[PDB]
RNA sequence: UAGGGGGGCCCGACUGUUUAGUAAAAACACAGGUCCCAGCUAGCCCGAAAGGGUUUGUACUGGGGCCGACGCCUGCCCAGUG
RNA sequence: GUCGGUCCUAACCCGACCCGUAACUCGGCGUCGGGGAAAGGGAAACGGGUUUAUAUUCCCGUACCGCGGUGGUAGGUGCGGCAACGCAAGCCCGAGGGGUGACGCCUCGGGGUAGGCGGACCGGUCCACAAGGCCGGCUAAGCGUAUAAGCCCGGGGAGUGCCG
């Protein structure tokens, strides 16, 4: 994911990070895009892909890692999954 | 005269036997009247320490429900899937015939003649290099220097043997060596013939010196082959 | 620590000599410093037995060297077999 | 959505694990109403969205539905719980 | 102490008697509790005790009622999910 | 109940073992240094043979000899015997 | 019947077959069969009394295991909890899986018990009075009952950080 559009979303729009909330949204509804790292837990990746296909939601796979996602964001922790509800002034949805 | 440790080892007493009841089983591949071309698939489930191998072992469960021990390569994870057969991929932990293995690849656990079960490069840290592939023989460089020739239907495993770098840290004390040699009952401690008596050794005497050349012939009878046996040379260089 | 030159080898006392104590301390330092996992990228790999390493944070158990999880020859093999 | 009225589902936690089932209503961001409709030993009750694996079979129902009605549609969908 | 009772597999204890004797009693040790197959984590609902202590119990007080009681619930839900995701074809 | 202490020299680095019943040591062992044989139906060994030990092992290994922690060093001769 | 042997295997050993030996009461690999621990693994009982001399063995009292039965119910044809889990939750035969049995050296904390100390009081004894000291003040297995620690479930939604 372009650091550019990601930062633009983070500060302009609203994101909700975390695998639990990402799966909840992929299952119920309320998300527009879901990003996941390549080295994330396969249980999580399986659940996300399945639920999002059954809901009709787009998934983007980020070829870095949880740590690189966390550091792209301003976060000293891991981010294995991320949900984007609504972007503001960002072209993030051009990546699916 | 009296005997040597050389000579008493050959009888098979508890002072000299191996305590194999303490070890994990033998490590062979599979019999190949079963592996025609089927390219078995299996899963690693455990990695363990063997007191008779100078290398870790790994337990594998196959689609047959059968369970085997392999020698663990460097970087194999609990949970992986290894293949064993002619058409398997080329990666770490996969066993193939040497013909199908390129030149430049690192290799371990090679069969001598097809069907043996694994004779070469099974010590910890070791590897071999593939040099050439003919239609009647494959040349391989062994960890000693020899360029040996194998029949191209012999089996090998790709990668390197784990356990490497074992002799960097010193043994500092004598009790640690006691324990290392009690694991596999090696003769420890060791005497010196030069300080033995003349019944007990070709050297031996009141003076603590050798009075004949230490170089012995390859045709000297047993009880006498002590020192440098058929030495081409001696010294430092 | 509290001492300047000796490390893990300050337990042996005045015994066994320089080269011995230096090698021991260097090796154990490099082994007891934490290491990066190949599955989660976090620095929590610790030794379990001789040849066996484990991550305390993800549960990845793998095989490697005796005092480090990698060897130069292993690195070469990885690179070569990735090339081919 | 992976969870909605008319969604078929399998229970995967508890004493009723691995039973087919229908989602008949919605209560909260975590809880739904689940029923078996007379075709198994699963009553109309509350359940958590974690304890349910959805399936790609669906049924046509109204939001808030009685078992006789939930059941009567299934025979048109041809799906057997 | 008899030689067999001096063996450290007997968990001694000193006990006072109504008529004032202060006897020594001996008991065998309990096993440890059962552990999951896929993770090595204790199981809940399964009690500890020797076959004597266990054969004086009914079935339903020896294990939980959910399926796969040899597994922790995190692994149970995993196997069930796998089953259902494969039963699509 | 409850250490006498200090300054020099020789030998062995240390903890350890030894002549049951005149020798506990400066002798043995030790860690470490170096050399020789062996790619395995090997090398070395028992045995009358069959068969066996090292071997549920494979050169980061098995076996066979000398010096004996650490520190600075280890010079010339292959005519003789091997 | 309840303590121990008797059962299981360990390091190890024997027999038969097989190969050798001029031969064997000798030597040995493999297959098969069998042994091998009165401190390893392992169904089940505790108190009082009785005899010149035995007692977890005899007597009293209160209990527990294993085989076989009779008679009723649970169940076959039942439930409560989102869940972790709670339940009397069918019978006979065979197979397979999973757990327990089932494990080293060093070190620390927490909860408990045997055992001991002190003060009061009730009886007895020592002590010229007095003050004071000493002795006794007991409660087994079994059956029924619960919280620690550890591990888990649900809600909740965190970083110049907070919890321990
Ligand atoms: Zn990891
Ligand atoms: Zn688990």
């Amino acid at each position: 994911d372009f650091a550019f559009e990601l930062r633009k979303v983070q500060d302009t729009g609203k994101i909700v990070m975390g695998a639990k909330k990402s799966i909840h949204l992929a299952k119920v509804g309320g998300a527009k895009l879901i990003i996941v790292a390549r080295n994330a837990r396969p249980d999580i990746k399986e659940d996300i892909y399945y639920y999002a296909k059954l809901s009709g939601i787009p998934v983007y796979e980020f070829e870095g890692t949880s740590v690189e996602l966390g550091t792209l964001l301003g976060r000293p922790h891991t981010v294995s999954a991320l949900a984007v509800i609504d972007p503001g002034e960002s072209k993030i949805l051009a990546l699916a | 005269g009296k005997s040597l440790i050389q000579q008493r080892r050959g009888k098979g007493t508890t002072t000299f036997r191996a305590p194999s009841h303490r070890y994990r089983g033998a490590v062979r591949y599979v019999p190949l009247n079963l592996v025609q071309e089927r390219t078995l698939r299996g899963v690693v489930e455990e990695i363990l320490h063997d007191p008779g191998r100078t290398a870790p072992v790994a337990r594998v469960k196959f689609e047959d429900g059968t369970k085997k021990l392999i020698i663990a390569p460097e970087g194999v994870l609990v949970g992986q899937e290894i293949y064993i057969g002619p058409e398997a991929p080329i990666a770490i932990g996969n066993t193939l015939p040497l013909a199908k293995i390129p030149e430049g690849t690192y290799v371990y656990d090679i069969e001598g003649v097809p069907g043996d079960g694994g004779k070469y490069v099974r010590a910890g840290g070791t590897y071999a290099l593939v040099v050439s592939r003919e239609k009647d023989k494959v040349i391989v460089q062994l960890p000693s220097g020899e360029l040996k020739a194998f029949n191209p239907m012999c089996r090998a495993t790709i990668g390197v043997v784990a356990g490497g770098g074992r002799l960097e840290k010193p043994i500092v004390k004598a009790g640690k060596a006691y324990y290392i040699a009690k694991a596999r009952n090696r003769f420890w401690p060791k005497p010196r013939g030069v300080k033995m008596n003349a019944v007990n050794h070709p050297h031996g005497g009141k003076e603590h010196h050798i009075g004949r050349p230490s170089t012995v012939s390859r045709r000297a009878p047993p009880g006498r082959k002590v020192g440098h046996i058929a030495a081409r040379r001696t010294g430092r260089r | 620590g509290r001492t300047t030159k000796v490390g893990s080898a300050g337990r042996f006392g005045p015994r066994y000599g320089l080269k011995i104590r230096r090698r021991v301390a260097a090796v154990e330092a490099r082994m007891k410093q934490k290491h990066v996992c190949p599955v989660c990228g976090r620095k929590a790999v610790r030794r379990i037995s001789t040849g066996i390493w484990q991550c305390q944070k993800c549960g990845a158990t793998f095989a490697g060297g005796a005092y480090l999880p990698t060897t130069p020859a292993g690195k070469v093999a990885k690179r070569v077999t990735a090339s081919k | 959505p992976a969870i909605e009225v008319g969604r078929i589902a399998v229970v995967i936690a508890g004493r009723r694990a691995g039973q087919k089932v229908v989602v008949a209503d919605i209560i909260d961001k975590n809880f739904v109403l689940v029923t078996g409709a007379g075709l198994n030993k699963v009553k109309r009750r509350r359940m958590n969205v974690k304890h349910l694996e959805p399936l790609p079979e669906r049924v046509n129902i109204q939001r808030g539905a009685s078992d006789e009605e939930i059941k009567a549609a299934l025979e048109g969908a041809g799906i057997s719980l | 102490m008899k030689p067999m009772y001096r063996s450290r597999s007997w968990r001694r204890k000193y006990v006072r008697t109504p008529g004032g004797r202060t006897v020594i009693h001996f008991e065998r040790r309990k096993p440890k509790v059962a552990h999951c197959a896929m993770c090595g984590r204790p199981l809940n609902g399964v009690p500890r005790g020797r076959p004597s202590e266990l054969r004086k119990l009914p079935k339903t007080k020896k294990r939980p009622e959910r399926p796969y009681p040899n597994l922790c619930p995190s692994c149970m839900r995993k196997v069930m999910k796998a089953q259902v995701r494969a039963s699509i074809t």
